[PDB]
């Protein structure tokens, strides 16, 4: 058999991948790149085999020929007798979150406010909110809608990166990897928690997972869910308990992609690797847990229960859904 | 309906 070469985005992912590789007896090995688009290019060149991707990045990968292999499955809201690997995925809820104390703010008064996004080109952080804003404003000038933002991946001198903070030294401002303080779900929620931004575009799970003591991290350890509100598209504000009736969209779960001729081997290796290091895996927590990273969602989201098999050997457009693909392609007309 | 970005 062949080794599977994973692609880690940035140095924190690379460290976790190197621990996985050592524990896997090198059944998995690691390549690393600075951004997710650069990892996609390593896999297209055949210099890496696979990585797990947000749906906006699956669109970029899929336009280049890479295919979905397995999907993240988090705990289901409804009981199921099916094994995690065979249980159907339920998308996650993209939401817009604000502070309750910011009393005037609704979906309809976001213009000229400060925003926090997971990264350009990601589903909840960017494609869903900016796609809705372009459409509602009738304007492609989404780079001028908010007064300042942190949108990792955007031009670092532009207003879309003005709120980004870089790393411990202030280097790498706005890079779309975990070195940027405000990257990703947890970084964009921290941008809101710290009142750097007025609004964060994340998913429902992020707000729950980083409030009320669910996270012990210093910036989160003291946050209370009741201090946050969701912005609904009808211009109302709701408690974060009401995400099923106050979301911007339902997103397809993050999933692993690879080149088509390595998909079967990547699939078999991952099913074995999660049997060892997955949630309740043979070797987790004693040796290594593939789906933990101290809340930092490195390689996989920390709320992943397993990687699940896909139904219907789907193409990337079947996996993302036609409606979402068309929304992305509509927004990408602006660029 | 476009192609690969890279
Ligand atoms: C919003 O996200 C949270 C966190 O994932 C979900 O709350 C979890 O729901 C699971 C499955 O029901 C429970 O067993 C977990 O205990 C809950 N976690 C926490 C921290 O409370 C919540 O269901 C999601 N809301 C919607 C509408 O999907
Ligand atoms: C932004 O608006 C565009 C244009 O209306 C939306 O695109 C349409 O989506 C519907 C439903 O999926 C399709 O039947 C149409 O064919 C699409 N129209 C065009 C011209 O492509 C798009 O969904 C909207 N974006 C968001 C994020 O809601
Ligand atoms: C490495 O992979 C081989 C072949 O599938 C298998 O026999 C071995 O158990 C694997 N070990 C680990 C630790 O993943
Ligand atoms: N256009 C369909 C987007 C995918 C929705 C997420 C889901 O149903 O799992
Ligand atoms: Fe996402
Ligand atoms: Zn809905
Ligand atoms: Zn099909």
């Amino acid at each position: 058999y062949t080794r599977v070469v994973w692609c880690a985005v940035g140095p924190e992912e690379q460290k976790k991948c190197q621990q996985w590789s050592q524990q896997s007896g090198q059944n998995v090995t690691c390549a690393t790149a600075s951004t997710t688009d650069d990892c996609i290019v390593l896999v297209l060149k055949g210099e890496a085999d696979a990585l797990n991707l947000d749906g906006g990045y699956i669109y970029t990968a899929g336009k280049c020929g890479l295919v979905p292999v397995l999907a993240e499955n988090r705990k289901s809201s409804k009981h199921s007798s099916l094994d995690c690997v065979l249980r159907p995925t339920e998308g996650y809820l993209a939401v817009a979150v604000v502070k309750k104390a910011n009393e005037g703010l609704t979906w309809n008064s976001l213009k000229d406010k400060k925003s926090c996004h997971t990264a350009v080109d990601r589903t909840a952080g960017w494609n869903i909110p900016m796609g809705l804003i372009v459409n509602q404003t009738g304007s492609c000038a989404f780079d001028e809608f908010f007064s300042q933002s942190c949108a990792p991946g955007a031009d670092p001198k532009s207003r879309l990166c003005a709120l980004c903070a870089g790393d411990d030294q202030g280097l790498d401002k706005c890079v779309p990897n975990s070195k940027e303080k405000y990257y990703g779900y947890t970084g964009a929620f921290r941008c809101l928690a710290e009142d750097v931004g007025d609004v964060a575009f994340v998913k429902n799970d992020t707000v729950w997972e980083n409030t009320n003591g669910e996270s012990t991290a210093d910036w989160a350890k003291n946050l209370k869910r009741e201090d946050f509100r969701l912005l609904c598209l009808d211009g109302t504000r709701k408690p974060v308990t009401e995400a099923q009736s106050c979301h911007l969209a339902v997103a397809p779960n993050h999933a692993v992609v690879s080149r088509s001729d390595r998909a079967a081997h990547v699939e078999q290796v991952l099913l074995h690797q999660q049997a060892l290091f997955g949630k309740n895996g043979k070797n987790c927590p004693d040796k290594f847990c593939l789906f933990k990273s101290e809340t930092k969602n490195l390689l996989f989201n920390d709320n992943t229960e397993c990687l699940a098999k896909l139904g219907g050997r789907p193409t990337y457009e079947e996996y993302l859904g036609t409606e979402y693909v068309t929304a992305i392609a509509n927004l990408k007309k602006c660029s | 309906l476009e192609a690969c970005a890279f």
